[PDB]
């Protein structure tokens, strides 16, 4: 291929034509030191720290903008380089204000670890300093704009990744400051990340304001649970407490991003958490009780009850372990009745194919399609992620987005075809004029939230995209390999529990009312104390003890995501296992333990006793839950459609309206979201 | 001297105690101000070597000139922010004319 | 004891354990 | 009572072929022939093919499907089902 | 490559000498030092310390279990080790944790 | 000058580098690597079998009079196939100047006593086996020196953990002092203080 010879400190390289001086110098392995250029970003050149000697040639240049020529030697630790860096590191810290006491950024500022290595060691600035103002920006990031070393990287993160376009550079010379000029709240779903843009503490977060230090926090490598994109996570950790949550880097998901719930919602874990097991809801005083008086008054029920008459309700955040156990202790009960909170459609193929419940195209397809079709969905306050790869493709790879859905801020420009059901059908006759930009597609992408399926035409909606979709693959030439359907999910569960073989939706629990329920981690509200007889001995396994969980008989205390090592499945079907961050809080304990005493104090006992061992019963259920970090392929999508064209209903009239019209709707819909303060300041402040 | 307290929890002291003794859990008050919710040293693990107070920003830990405190049970050497204070505050003119004594050699 | 008010306890989480309505 | 049948293969084996070549042809059939009784089909990468049955009171049996034609396994899935 | 023997064969002969010389040696550390416990006990507890490390196959490893051992017992000849570190040994205060998954359970995590 | 910069001269190395090739030139069945660092330390790494010809050698020959052995060491480096890495330091009254020679072993390969060259290496072994593990054949007495009369380990290695596994207490039921698992009120602490950025430009490892 076409690769250009450069030398790097006298070693030769091989680099495609246009990288750049920094881009060859990381091949060869040296990192040239920096501080306004950030991969994801844009170029800037402001800080002019990556002053770099080309050999022979006379004035320095910045490694972050030169793409390279042949023949270049690039001597970084010459004379000239050293001196530059060492000039450019003094004009940085002239002006600095003496925080680093102060400064959230104290043991992880790169502005401090570069002045060690590539900078001076004595100060010759014998002038006053420069005094910036605050303003508030919003209830979650606060600035001290005193320390800013105005480079810009807040500005493109927020023009760019988030599309926000509120803050900007007002003002010239050493005047210059980085905000907004009126009093504004910079509130978007990806906000919280400019708190780890910005590379001088100045810009932070107010809730985790001034707890712990770098060298004293133990970080442990987690997934997130808050949304169904599992976006990896770093969560850091100090004596049991979580300080903090941060963002850990996955190409094909998270990028260097997370959603503000994400980052900002580990408070809940605090407040309100579980930590007792609990009894003797029909005498109206739940008190606390003994694991052994709990389990044993559970395992006597249960042995009272079989068949039909008992059920389970897994939702929201559970775990694949907990859902595959509790499914094995109530076959081996004989009942199959055990059910999920989520609708997904289950009047053709239902679960029985992974095609038809998944995001085919995968976020990372998502770069490569040319024309995606929203419908059933707000995209920007679900799987926000999502939505900012949307936007990445939108302003590099040029893609045109059409919607389905009620007008609103998806960040980019969007083709509102129309918030009502029957544009499908007209697409799918081609009575519509998108159509025309379907033929011109050569890889398109149908996506179809799981909040329109909530709705009580799920299978209709279902039935309309499929025929849709494999209208788009006839008359528009699609390779067999790309995927044209794909599914968005806003709850973290659905997908295991699905892939498990749990039935979808609760339909099975209105049409017999158990006389025992297991409202695993579910507290929805979806099914309510009015039906059922009167008397139904409820148990509730989870935590934060929701609401859902009082009009329970007793109460099991389990562990949230930051305590377990649970298997979490994605929209678009890979796996992730979370990792043990803070031991259960009190006494509570994993789901999967729980179960399996629950079984073995009833007749009952699931072959299984540990981690390994359940993990092996996931394999056997389904084999694709336990290969972790992997997209398993999908197909048979032809049988799905078939079966769907058999399904036979109709689209209602109602106008199709994603349930999350705004932030407020976003900063609050999981109990760790319900339970948490901070998302509590937001939502007030959004509100007003 | 208005009667704020110096420590502003830049946890320095804790980073460089060679002996590992001193245990500091601060959050921002109300004002948004550092402050240590906990500071505890424990006086059987330290080594009296005085890097603590080499290395706080703010002349906040300071070890006095007191070395009369035997005490009659092991759970009275763990000091607390409470008896650190009130040590401070019992030996505030000997060590604030000790602090004028040295700083220039310091 | 249960507490409504998160306690760290030495090197322990106390979360805000919050009495069940 | 078989309350639950599932068959696991792959797409690039070579063996999964039959399993495969069975689901085109049947799976459609199957299902119209036996709506209620879920008939889950799971492929993931590099697994033996096997078709898993889950009878009432938690009892499962399980037979190997590896190199067997498409013939080969609706035998099976009729004797599973029988 | 042999550290002493050349296979498992003359590393088995040098345990055996070694559990020998443990035996022998028993009743006399018993009388000297002033041990509580039986001879029966103290020839249980060493056959139960060899029979710890049975599972080893590697003649390499045996050899220098073998040099530990012998180690140990000039110690014990010696009377270097005290009646509290024979003691040790027995472990006469340690009280077992419950395998029982139920129990596990009821007992923290 | 540069006051702050240790002063530097080169008489040392070269002297240092001339006996360097001496050394390997008449040891050549045992010496695998000789280097002088930029310290002035001459450094001269030889095969495990070699480490009594050569000590006899340095001690013994005219124009190498290292009658004085100043340590017998062990550094752990776990990664390598041989973790344990002997070093000998060595002085010579004559002549004025210090050699070290280097060796490598195994948990499962001992390496031969040097104490009938120096005495002084006895006790300097029975440290390195006690802290290391390495055995070492043909040693007069060896035996535990610096741990406890049961001690089962060998604490120096990376692996052993800070605080061991057994702690001692007194227990008046049995009237013993009596040896416990480790459980501790405040856990140590492991500060990470690692700069992501990169520090010596010349030790740069490549990629
Ligand atoms: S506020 Fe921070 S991120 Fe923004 S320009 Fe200033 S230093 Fe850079
Ligand atoms: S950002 Fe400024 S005040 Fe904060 S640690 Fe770095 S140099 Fe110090
Ligand atoms: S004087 Fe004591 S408390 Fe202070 S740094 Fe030294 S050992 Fe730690
Ligand atoms: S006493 Fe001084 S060094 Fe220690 S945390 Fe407070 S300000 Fe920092
Ligand atoms: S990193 Fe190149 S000028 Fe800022």
């Amino acid at each position: 291929s076409n690769l250009i010879e450069v030398f790097v400190d006298g070693q030769s390289v091989m680099v495609e034509p246009g990288t750049t001086v920094l881009q060859a110098c990381e091949k060869v392995g040296m990192q040239i030191p920096r501080f306004c250029y950030h991969e994801r970003l844009s170029v800037a050149g402001n800080c002019r720290m990556c002053l770099v000697e080309i050999e022979k040639a006379p004035k320095v240049v910045a490694a972050c903008a030169m793409p390279v020529m042949k023949g270049w030697n690039i001597l970084t630790n010459s004379e000239k380089s050293k001196k530059a860096r060492e000039g450019v590191m003094e004009f940085l810290l002239a002006n600095h204000p003496l925080d680093c006491p102060i400064c959230d950024q104290g043991g992880e500022c790169d502005l401090q670890d570069q002045s060690m290595m590539f900078g001076s060691d004595r100060s010759r600035f014998l002038e006053g300093k420069r005094a910036v103002e605050d303003k508030n920006i919003g209830p979650l990031v606060k600035t001290i704009m005193t320390r800013c070393i105005q480079c810009t990287r807040c500005i493109r993160f927020a023009s760019e990744i988030a599309g926000v376009d509120d803050l900007g550079t007002t003002g010239r010379g050493n005047d210059m400051q980085v905000g907004t000029y009126i009093e504004k709240m910079f509130m978007s779903e990806l906000s919280g990340n400019v708190i780890d843009i910005c590379p001088v503490g100045a810009l932070t977060s107010k809730p985790y304001a001034f707890t712990a230090r770098p060298w004293e926090t133990r970080k442990t490598e987690s997934i997130d649970v808050m949304d169904a994109v599992g976006s990896n996570i770093v969560v850091s950790t100090r004596t049991g407490e979580v300080m903090r949550i941060l963002p850990r880097m996955h190409e094909d998901i998270n990028e260097e991003w997370i959603s503000d719930k994400t980052r900002f919602a580990y408070d809940g874990l605090k407040r309100q958490r579980l930590t007792e097991p609990m009894v003797r809801n029909e005498k109206g005083l739940l008190t606390y009780t003994s694991w052994e008086d709990a389990l044993s008054r559970v395992a006597g029920m249960l042995q009272n009850f079989e068949g039909n008459a008992v059920a389970a309700i897994a939702g929201g955040l559970v775990d694949a372990e907990a859902l595959v156990a509790l499914k094995d202790l109530l076959n081996k009960v004989d009942s199959d009745n055990l059910c999920t909170e989520e609708i997904f459609p289950t009047e053709g193929a239902g679960t029985d194919l992974r095609s038809n419940y998944l995001l085919n195209t995968t976020i990372a397809g998502v770069e490569e399609a040319d024309v995606v079709l929203l419908v059933g969905t707000n995209p920007r306050f679900e799987a926000p992620l999502f939505n900012a790869r949307i936007r990445k493709s939108w302003l590099h790879n040029d893609l045109k987005v059409a919607l389905i859905g009620s007008p609103v801020d998806l960040t980019y420009r969007y083709d509102h075809l129309g918030d009502s059901p029957k544009i499908l059908q007209d697409i799918a006759s081609g009575r519509h004029s998108f159509c025309e930009v379907l033929k011109d597609a050569k890889k398109p992408m149908v996506v179809l939230g799981s909040s329109a399926l909530q709705r009580d035409d799920g299978a209709a909606i279902l039935v309309a995209v499929s025929n849709m979709v494999q209208k788009i693959r006839v008359t528009t030439g699609v390779a067999a390999e790309w995927k044209v359907m794909n599914i968005l999910h806003r709850i973290a569960s659905q997908v295991a529990a699905l892939d498990l073989g749990y039935k979808p939706g609760v339909e099975a629990i209105r049409k017999n009312p158990p006389k025992m329920l297991f409202l695993l981690g579910a507290d929805g509200g979806c099914i309510t104390r009015q039906d059922l007889p009167k008397d139904c001995f409820i148990v509730y396994q989870g935590h934060h003890g929701d609401v859902g969980a009082p009009m329970a008989d007793v109460i099991l205390p389990g562990a949230a995501y930051t305590e377990k090592s649970a298997t979490y499945v994605n929209t678009e079907g890979r796996a992730q296992q979370t990792k043990v961050a803070v031991t259960p809080p009190g006494l509570a304990r994993e789901d999967w333990k729980i179960i399996r005493a629950l079984s073995e104090i009833a007749g009952i006992t699931l072959p299984y006793d540990t981690l390994d061992q359940v993990r092996n019963r996931l394999e056997e259920v389904s084999p694709n839950l336990v290969r972790y970090d992997d997209i398993e392929e999908t197909n048979y999508f032809q049988q799905a459609s078939e079966l769907a064209k058999l399904v036979n209903q109709e689209v209602l009239a109602d106008p199709l309206v994603p349930p999350q019209l705004t932030i407020k709707d976003f900063y609050m819909t999981d109990s760790i979201s319900r339970a948490s303060q901070t998302m509590a300041k937001c939502v007030k402040a959004v509100t007003e | 001297p208005s009667g704020e307290e110096r420590c502003i929890a830049c946890k320095l002291c804790e980073a460089i105690c060679p002996a590992q003794a001193i245990t500091i859990e601060a959050e921002p008050r109300a004002d948004g101000s550092r402050r240590t919710t906990r500071y505890d040293i424990d006086m059987t693990k330290c080594i009296y070597c005085g890097f603590c107070q080499e290395a706080c920003p703010v002349d906040a830990i300071v070890e006095g000139p007191n070395f009369e405190f035997s005490t009659e049970t092991h759970e009275e050497l763990l000091y607390n922010k409470e008896k650190l204070l009130n040590n401070g505050d019992k030996w505030e003119a000997e060590i604030a004319a000790n602090i004028q004594a040295d700083y220039l050699y310091r | 004891e249960p507490s409504v008010a998160p306690t760290s306890t030495g090197k322990t989480f106390q979360p805000g354990s919050w009495t069940p309505e | 009572g078989l309350r639950e049948i599932r068959v696991h293969l792959c797409q690039r084996s070579p063996g999964s072929q039959g399993v495969r070549d069975f689901i085109v042809q049947r799976y459609v059939e199957l299902k119209k022939a036996h709506p209620n009784l879920p008939i889950l089909i799971r492929e993931c990468s590099e697994v033996q093919p096997k078709l898993w049955a889950r009878y009432a009171f938690g009892q499962e049996k399980t037979v190997s499907l590896n190199n067997l034609s498409a013939d080969e396994v609706t035998r099976a899935m009729q004797n599973v089902l029988s | 490559k042999p550290i002493f023997s050349r296979d498992l064969n003359e590393a088995k002969r040098r345990v055996r000498e070694l559990y020998r010389a443990w035996y022998r040696e028993v009743p006399n550390t018993v009388h000297l030092m002033q041990l509580d416990i039986t001879v029966k006990q103290g020839r249980d507890k060493v056959r139960e310390m060899f029979m710890k490390n049975a599972h080893v196959t590697d003649p390499r490893v045996v050899d220098l279990l073998v040099i530990k051992g012998k180690m140990e017992l000039q110690e014990t000849i010696k009377v270097w080790k005290q009646r509290t570190h024979v003691m040790r040994f027995f472990h006469e205060t340690e009280t077992p944790r419950p395998k029982d998954f139920l129990s596990k359970f009821y007992m923290g995590h | 000058k540069r006051p702050t910069v240790r002063p530097r001269s080169d008489v040392t190395h070269k002297q240092l580098s001339a006996f360097g090739e001496y050394v390997a030139e008449i040891l050549p069945k045992y010496v695998q690597q000789v280097q002088v660092s930029c310290l002035d330390e001459l450094e001269i790494c030889i095969h495990p079998d070699g480490v009594i010809p050569t000590l006899t050698f340095l001690r013994d020959h005219t124009n190498a009079q290292f009658k004085s052995l100043a340590d017998l060491t062990a550094v752990d480096v776990p990664t390598r196939q041989n973790r344990f890495e002997i070093v000998y330091n060595l002085l010579s009254l004559r002549f004025n100047s210090r050699i070290r020679v280097k060796t490598y072993a195994d948990e499962l390969t001992p390496i031969d006593s040097i104490v009938s060259v120096h005495i002084a290496a006895n006790w300097y072994e029975r440290e390195v086996w006690d802290m290391f593990g390495v055995f070492f054949f043909n040693h007069p007495d060896l035996r535990r020196i610096l741990t406890d009369y049961g001690f089962e380990g060998h604490p120096f290695r990376k692996d052993f953990p800070l605080t061991g596994y057994v702690e001692l207490r007194y227990d008046d039921e049995v009237k013993r002092v009596v040896a416990e698992p480790v459980e501790l009120a405040q856990e140590f602490r492991k500060f990470d203080l690692n700069s992501p950025w990169e520090a010596f430009p010349a030790y740069r490892q490549p990629p």
